[PDB]
DNA sequence: GATTCGTATC
DNA sequence: GCTACGGCTATACGG
DNA sequence: GATACGAATCTTTTTTTCCGTATAGCCGTAGC
């Protein structure tokens, strides 16, 4: 039960941004989060158990040092922590470099309920100001960890859409297309449309209809695909799309929707998957 | 394919049988556009839903129906808030413009119809909110209320809505429809059959059609190619055989509590419904001429009390035993 | 497009002189208007008596063209909770008149459905801003209103429509629609109306629909009974005679034959027999009790449903047993 | 496990206690496309559920018994979590109103809306437990979605089922077997597992002590077999449910002592029975029938008892608190017997 | 409102 | 001079 | 010392509106 890690944001930008995006997403989704510290990767899980699940994979090479030892299988240390305290710590550490610094963030598991000793340094202008934090966490049991599993997705009718990268010419237009439905206050369900490439956002109600359509170029990696989902999950999808260049959208006919985000670190690639159940039936 | 009840559901207003008055009123409403708010009430399986669906089909056609009809039943929430927002918004909506095909093939009335099926399950507050909703928007929206119990509809709504009682479908009322269904489904029956079916199915064509379908399925399974007799019909309808009823009457005649209790235990061990045997006993006792006027009055009141108790979802065994004991002491 | 409307919402009176039946109330409110003083009116009566039509015509007469902004009408279809009463009603009855002077009119249609807290808040608005605003309350049940609200409101009782008002309205409808009505059908229509004009209008529309060719064809009592599905008086008299005089088997046969001839309902026969027996002279006072009680439970059981033949036999037995007390 | 499910006939041809009902089920299963909604009514423990499962196997093939138990969550008009268990199987759904009370309308509404979207058969055990609102939704749900769903509900004493639902279904009666058929089934069971079985008369005793109940008779047989050291005796006592013994003792106390203190003791016994989650309607039924087997009561007392039983079970059906009607019935019996 | 036990006062 | 982010505020939700 | 007086005990898990908190949207100012 000896967990210790060191994070340096300035040394490696992309994976630190991935970690910050994962923390922001799990904080925005719901309170508390599951941190599974496997010996070769760290998985951050937000399980509400209709509401979606976020399964982000963070390789061990992301952090400068990843000593993980426990009596469980493959040194699996599973912990539940409040995202708000971790989010506040990460905001402080982000402002530490924003004011100008390159100090590392040391995290140790100092003692079932434990706490992480997230301590880092900051220099104003040549002064030493030690920032010490202790976030109370609970230690999930081994069987309780086994009760949490990533939901597999069937491929019988599931169809992939390769959304354009946001760094490209069409990326800003596609981001505007995604957020075009967010400017309506009285929207709770978005009914997607894909026929076999077009992505259509349809919001049909008693006395008003909406027909947002994407006329730009799109790719499907390698038939109608309709699923109606809540608007709050679509906000999370839009937030994830902006922070990831490689974004893959999977739509299942009246079953589910999958928002796949991948960060090409090559090296093991960091991936974020947001499984979303249909709010209601077609 | 489909069950005969849904397969032979009327499509036009002409296919609806024995309800001549309401059908004629709706047919004359087709040639006009002054259709009032209708209140369809009557026994179950009398064709109220079929009649309203046929009228809806004839008024607008398959295309304008989706935009000019709103249907709410007991399977969806119909609270005071639902009436105050969804129904009011639909009634306030402007009438959709018919197409050239709709205006050339259908009358296309300048109003729309809101159908509230199973209105007997609606609370009084919802009906109170419905009152001025129908009254204010009567020229742009029409209301149809379908129920089985008139008393569950408040007095102001019964005043606003035109009343259309649906007659119970007896043997003479639906014998033509049953004969047509039997001929179209190639069903062979003896003389007097389908009449016993409509007698058992008291004021119900759905039950009679289901009974005919079950008898036809049994005959097809037998494979002998023989006409269905009334004995088989009574058996799968749940009608107690006349021998068992005769034994019941004979044991009741000898006013012994123990024998009656033992026979009632044996009888309820056979799973017979108390309502059917109570109806059979009522028919036997009222029809028979061996009893005087006072006995008939007392037996009628006792059977009425037993039927009212049974309709309240009470124990069949206790009610049947008490009724038979009271008969034995009459 | 008044030809595209149901007859109930086609003959709604537009002026006060077009409202029949309640002559006293109409004269009183007209005197109120001519004198220039109008109290906080309260209209009470059975449905279809003409309360909404009367108050709407009164408001139109007072404000000929400013009806849109001088009249605030709220009913059960709109939310009338504590917040609506606190905000919207106060804002309406707190500002000055636009240019019509006089007073502001607030109509509370079906105020019996309002909550007690709403009425408690409304009473102070009524008694506070009465200088420039007058309230009208329409209700069919006075037990659902706060006693203070009844205290501060002048009560007007809307009686059920008498015969002559029904005759006049029916004559106007016949003149408008070019229809003919037999006197026997006229008598049948008023009896089934039960002091309700909406029922009369609906039955008249159904009878006009019943006729194969509306013109050159009179509406007889047979047409009325066929359209509305009500038993004829002769059928009721025959059924009562068979029950009272004949034995059990033939009385049951007569009841079954009468009911199956036209598909009549047992509850309608029960109501007809109750109405006929009220005119009977019973010298025991126990027959009355037995009849009323047994028929009441039979009617209640019919309302809950059950076996129809058993209920008919129960009616026959109840009548026979009750009339056995007259010996 | 227990002998009740050990010898449960899985197939349609394995049902050998009704014969005519088996032939009728074969007739129904000949062409499943035109199969209407079915309602099975009869005595408890007859085997109606076994007939339904055998029919489903006759239609959809073996595999209907591959039950997976799932957990479902529902929300009423207000914010509330309803943890309803669902025992689904290929082309088969199971719903029971036992766990859910007055909230039984929204659960069946959501379940039938989701399942209704060939057809999928849905089984509703204990159809009498609905509160006349789930029935109001169900009538339209089955009338409009008859193409993609079929409803087969089992029940006993179908009087509390509303008229439209009974009109929308095929009425199938399942009579309880005779004592000889129960004895034959028990003989087959003891042939499959030898139990000595000194005399054939004890099988008839078990059959007569169950009043035409297969489950109760099998439970009795297993209990005597396990208690008598894997054997049976001609003089072995008849084992009966504990609440039956308690009700019999209550009847004896009522007959013996008729006073206010005895009334309070009877109230305590009724409270214990209610706390043991025994429904009050069958408590009144068993108490009434145990009073009628008392040999020291004349015919007038028995008639008064049965009349009070009818009045008070109607009152309990139209009541809210069950203790009032049970106490009233016991007090009326005491005031009639004295 | 009832019962039961303990005090303060007449 | 423009954009990002923090603070203020209006609205829906919950119990 | 008799009696009036006082204490302790005899007990519990649909609909409307309202009170305070959560949250998203928009404006103003620091920084690039
Ligand atoms: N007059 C009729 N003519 C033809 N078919 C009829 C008639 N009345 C009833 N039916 C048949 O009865 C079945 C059910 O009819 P419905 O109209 O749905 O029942 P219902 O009148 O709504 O009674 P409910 O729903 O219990 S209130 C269908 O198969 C119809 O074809
Ligand atoms: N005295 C009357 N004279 C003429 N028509 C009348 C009269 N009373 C009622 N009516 C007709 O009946 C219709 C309904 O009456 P309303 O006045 O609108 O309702 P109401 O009398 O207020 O009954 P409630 O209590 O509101 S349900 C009117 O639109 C008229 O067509
Ligand atoms: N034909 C039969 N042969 C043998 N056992 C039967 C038969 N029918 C029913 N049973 C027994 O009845 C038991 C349960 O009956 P069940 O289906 O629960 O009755 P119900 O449907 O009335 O509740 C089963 O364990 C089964 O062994
Ligand atoms: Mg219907
Ligand atoms: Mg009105």
């Amino acid at each position: 039960m000896k967990l210790k890690l060191i994070v340096n944001g300035c040394e490696a930008p992309d994976d630190y941004k991935l970690l910050r995006t994962t923390i922001n997403t799990v904080a925005s989704l719901r309170k508390t989060a599951i941190l599974r510290f496997n010996s070769e990767r760290l998985t951050i899980i937000s399980t509400p158990k209709d509401t979606g699940q976020l399964w982000c994979t963070i390789p061990h090479d992301v952090f400068r040092l990843y000593t993980v030892i426990s009596a469980r299988e493959l040194n699996t240390i599973t912990m539940e922590c409040n995202c708000d305290s971790l989010l506040s710590v990460f905001k402080r550490y982000d402002r530490v470099m924003n004011q100008g610094s390159s100090s590392n963030m040391t995290i140790k598991l100092q003692s079932p309920i434990c706490a992480l000793g997230i301590t880092f340094e900051e220099i104003v202008h040549n002064k030493v100001i030690m920032h010490s934090f202790k976030v109370p966490v609970k230690l999930l049991f081994r069987a309780q960890d086994t009760r949490i599993q990533e939901p597999m997705i069937n491929y019988i009718q599931l169809m992939m859409y390769k959304l354009p990268p946001i760094s490209g010419e069409f990326g800003s237009a596609f981001h505007g297309f995604i957020r075009r439905v967010e400017r309506y206050s009285n929207v709770n369900h978005i009914h997607l449309m894909g026929v076999k490439v077009e992505l259509k956002i349809i919001v049909n109600e008693l006395d008003w209809h909406l027909e947002i359509c994407w006329n730009g170029p799109l790719d499907s990696v390698i038939s109608t695909h309709e699923v109606i989902i809540r608007c709050k999950d679509w906000k999370v999808c839009s937030k994830l799309y902006a922070a990831f260049e490689e974004v893959v959208l999977a739509i299942s006919h009246d079953e589910s929707c999958v928002f796949h985000c991948s960060l090409d670190r090559g090296r093991e690639r960091g991936q974020i998957i947001y499984y979303i159940a249909r709010s209601k039936g077609l | 394919q489909q069950p005969w009840v849904e397969k032979y559901r009327p499509k036009n207003l002409d296919e609806v049988t024995a309800q001549d008055h309401a059908v004629t009123v709706l047919k004359k409403t087709l040639k006009s556009a002054n259709l009032p708010h209708m209140l369809f009430y009557g026994p179950p399986g009398t064709g109220k839903t079929s009649t309203i669906l046929a009228l809806t089909k004839e008024l607008y056609g398959p295309d304008l129906m989706k935009s000019r009809i709103l249907e709410l039943n007991a399977s969806d929430e119909r609270g005071i808030s639902i009436v105050r927002e969804k129904v009011k918004n639909f009634a306030r909506l402007t009438v959709s413009k018919p197409s050239k095909h709709d205006l050339e093939n259908y009358p296309c009335p300048p109003y729309k119809i809101i159908i509230l099926d199973e209105a007997d399950s609606m609370t009084a507050d919802a009906q109170s909110a419905l009152r001025r909703t129908m009254e204010t928007y009567s020229g742009v929206t029409r209301f149809c209320l379908i129920c089985n119990y008139v008393t569950r509809i408040i007095d102001p709504l019964a005043s606003r809505c035109s009343k259309f009682r649906f007659k119970a479908l007896d043997a003479s009322n639906a014998i033509d429809r049953l004969r047509f269904i039997s001929e179209q489904e190639n069903v062979k029956c003896d003389d007097g059959v389908l009449e016993r079916i409509l007698d058992i199915s008291a004021g119900d064509l759905r039950r009679g059609i289901t009974l005919l379908q079950s008898a036809s399925k049994g005959a097809q399974y037998l494979g002998d190619g023989k006409n269905i007799t009334s004995t088989q019909v009574e058996e799968l309808a749940g009608v107690v055989p006349h021998d068992i009823l005769i034994e019941i009457v004979e044991k009741v005649k000898s006013g012994d509590f123990d024998e009656i209790k033992k026979y009632v235990n044996t009888f309820m061990k056979s799973g017979w419904s108390a309502a059917s045997v109570v109806n059979q006993l009522h028919e036997y006792y009222i029809t028979n001429d061996n009893f005087d006027t006072n006995f008939k009055n007392q037996i009628s009141w006792l059977l009425f009390t037993t039927d009212s108790r049974l309709n309240n979802g009470t124990n069949e065994h206790i009610q049947l035993l008490n009724l038979l004991v009271k008969i034995s002491q009459l | 497009s008044k030809e595209n409307l149901p007859w109930v919402e086609k003959y709604r009176p537009e002026t006060l002189d077009e409202v029949y039946g309640q002559n006293e109330v109409i004269t009183t409110v007209r005197k109120f208007v001519d004198e220039g003083k109008l109290p906080h009116l309260l209209f009470y009566g059975p449905p279809g008596t003409g309360k909404t039509s009367t108050i709407v015509a009164l408001a139109r007469e007072i404000y000929g063209k400013n009806y849109s902004n001088m009249v605030l009408e709220l009913n059960a279809s709109d939310d009338r909770g504590i917040d609506v009463v606190r905000n919207q009603i106060k804002d309406f009855a707190s500002t000055r008149q636009i240019f019509s002077k006089g007073f502001k009119l607030i109509i509370l249609d079906e105020a019996d459905a309002m909550t007690n807290a709403a009425q408690n808040a409304l009473r102070r608005v009524i008694e506070r801003y009465t200088k420039n605003t007058r309230f009208c309350v329409l209700a069919n049940y006075a037990h659902k209103l706060t006693p203070a609200l009844l205290s501060r409101c002048t009560r007007f009782r809307f009686q059920p429509l008498p015969q002559e008002a029904i005759e006049r309205r029916i004559a106007n409808v016949l003149v408008h629609e070019k229809l003919k009505l037999s006197p026997n059908a006229e008598k049948a229509l008023i009896e089934l109306s039960n002091g309700d004009m909406r029922r009369v209008l609906n039955v008249l529309q159904s009878c006009k629909a019943t006729l194969d060719n509306p013109d050159e064809d009179e509406i007889s009592d047979d047409v009325i009974y066929e359209c509305c599905g009500a038993p004829r008086p002769s059928d009721l008299k025959a059924v009562l005679k068979s029950i009272l005089e004949d034995d059990w088997g033939t009385a049951h046969y007569t009841l079954n034959k009468v009911r199956s001839a036209k598909g009549l309902a047992l509850i309608d026969l029960i109501e007809g027999i109750v109405k006929i027996l009220e005119d009977y002279e019973l010298q025991n006072e126990e027959t009355r009790v037995h009849l009323l009680t047994k028929l009441a439970d039979i009617e209640y059981s019919i309302s809950k449903g059950g076996n129809d033949q058993i209920q008919g036999s129960a009616v026959i037995g109840a009548i026979k047993a009750s009339f056995e007390n007259e010996t | 496990s227990l002998w009740v499910d050990k010898y449960r006939p899985k197939s349609l041809n394995a049902l050998s206690h009704n014969e005519e009902l088996t032939n009728f089920l074969k007739s129904l299963s000949d062409q499943p496309r035109d199969l209407p909604h079915l309602l099975l009514y009869g005595p408890n423990g007859t085997g109606k559920k076994t007939r339904c499962m055998a029919l489903l196997e006759s239609i959809f093939g073996p595999g209907v018994y591959r039950l997976k138990i799932d957990v479902r969550q529902f929300v009423t008009a207000s914010n509330r979590k309803l943890e309803l268990n669902v025992v689904s199987s290929p082309y088969h759904l199971e719903i029971t109103p036992s766990d859910m009370g007055n909230n039984d309308r929204i659960v069946i509404q959501e379940l039938l809306k989701e399942v209704a979207q060939r057809y999928k058969c849905v089984i509703i055990n204990e159809a009498n437990s609905l509160t006349k609102d789930a029935q109001a939704a169900l009538r339209r749900t089955m009338e409009k979605y008859s193409k993609n769903i079929r409803l087969i509900m089992v029940c006993d004493s179908m009087s509390p089922i509303i008229a439209p639902i009974k009109s929308r279904c095929l009425l199938i009666r399942c009579p309880a077997p005779s004592d000889s058929e129960i004895s034959t089934i028990l003989s087959d069971v003891v042939t499959n597992e030898r139990i000595q079985l000194e005399t054939k008369d004890i099988l008839k005793r078990i059959a007569q002590a169950s009043n035409g109940n297969l489950r109760v008779s099998l439970l009795m047989l297993e209990s005597m077999a396990l208690n008598n050291e894997l054997a049976l005796k001609s003089s072995s006592p008849i084992i009966k449910p504990d609440w039956i013994i308690v009700i019999h003792k209550l009847t004896r106390k009522i007959v013996k002592e008729r006073s206010v203190n005895s009334l309070i003791e009877c109230r305590a016994v009724l409270y214990d029975l209610l706390a043991h989650c025994i429904p009050a309607n069958i408590i009144l039924k068993e108490l009434t029938f145990s009073l009628l087997d008392v040999e020291t009561l004349n015919t007038t007392n028995k008639s008064s008892i049965i009349e009070y039983s009818s009045v008070f079970d109607e009152r309990l059906s139209l009541g809210n608190k069950a203790i009032f009607h049970l106490e009233g019935f016991i007090a009326k019996v005491m005031c009639c017997l004295d």
